[PDB]
């Protein structure tokens, strides 16, 4: 079976991070930016879904 | 077949049926990496070669004392290719694509693309034409493919800890106290008691007089330029597989550019390490 061409994401870097590590003061709320690119050259995506799921 | 062929041949007469016995736009890529912003800068540069120089006074305008070409470009295309796919890539600053060019000219287009072990494949296309005589033009579509081929994060020797300033580049007016958040990553085996301190003492010099005084001026500016308002700080604990922020506070007194500031060095009180953690700072005080 043969499927069409698919894209890929690369995870360039997060703004205020060092290899995905951070400290939180247990009550303060922060934010930062996640940067990705579709490295494929032929066709683009049309559906993104983000579902965070922590250790707990 | 043989039967179908020999069954309609013409037998010889008078015999039994059967018997038993017996190039003027030389171009180059000099791409270069930039680990600071995590990109690679590919810059093509094409110029009129010496072939055009020697061809000017042969057929183009032999009788004129000094002639020149009229190379007009209609397309300078830089394309990223992988297999059958291809996509155009735009330059950093604008490039007027209907550009003219004469003899002894050189043009560069700089292209920024993102950077391990996956070399890129690029194509350059130059569609142009030399205008000889008022309205006679000869088109050219030369093109060729090739491959894009060719500090702030400070690590600790004889250990696995890691150091990084959250804002390694800061600018502020002289005399105003500023703050730097030094992140520590520890994952080796156990916690530490590393202590950070800035020494405002002129390092003794070891060279001609010019180099000697240059070195002394550098060391003096390092010593008595910046002061750390939390000297001999005790970073409390850095438990294993965890991170911590050392909130350092400074204030500048001598205007200058303290790129990769020395003096700020952190001492580990487990093996007497003297790692130069301060190399990941680019303070600029006016």
């Amino acid at each position: 079976k043969i499927l069409p061409e698919q894209p890929q994401l690369e995870l360039l870097s997060t703004s205020k991070m060092t290899r995905n590590s951070w400290m939180m003061l247990d009550g303060t709320k922060t934010d930062f930016h996640i940067t990705v690119r579709n490295k494929s050259l032929s066709c683009a995506i049309n559906h993104i879904k983000i579902i965070p799921m922590n250790n707990i | 077949t043989l039967d179908k062929y020999s069954s309609e041949e013409i037998l010889p007469s008078f015999e039994p049926v059967y018997s038993w016995s017996s190039s003027l736009l030389n171009m180059r890529l000099r791409n270069i990496s930039l680990k600071s912003e995590h990109c690679i800068l590919s810059s093509l540069d094409f110029q009129t070669s010496k072939a055009s120089e020697q061809l000017t006074k042969k057929f183009i305008y032999p009788q004129e004392h000094n002639s020149f070409l009229k190379l007009n470009f209609q397309e300078i295309s830089y394309k990223l290719i992988d297999g059958t796919s291809q996509i155009e890539l735009d330059p950093i600053c604008p490039l007027k694509v209907p550009l003219t060019a004469f003899s002894y000219d050189s043009i560069s287009a700089t292209f920024k693309l993102v950077l391990s072990t996956q070399p890129h494949r690029v194509k350059i296309t130059l569609a142009y034409e030399l205008e000889l005589h008022p309205n006679l033009k000869l088109p050219v579509r030369t093109s060729w493919e090739t491959e894009v081929t060719l500090t702030s994060l400070v690590n600790s020797k004889l250990s696995n800890v890691k150091f990084k300033f959250i804002n390694s580049n800061i600018k502020v007016i002289k005399g105003e106290k500023f703050t730097m958040r030094l992140q520590i990553i520890n994952s080796s085996s156990s916690p530490l008691d590393l202590v950070v301190y800035y020494n405002n003492t002129i390092n003794p010099i070891p060279l001609t007089l010019e180099n000697q005084y240059q070195l002394h001026n550098k060391y003096r500016k390092i010593a008595e330029g910046i002061i750390l308002l939390s000297n001999d700080y005790k970073i409390p604990v850095v438990p294993p597989r965890e991170t911590y922020f050392a909130d350092l506070r400074f204030i500048g007194i001598m205007s200058g550019y303290y790129g990769t500031l020395s003096g700020l060095k952190v001492l580990d009180l487990n093996t007497n390490e003297l790692i130069e953690v301060g190399n990941g700072a680019s303070v600029l005080i006016q």
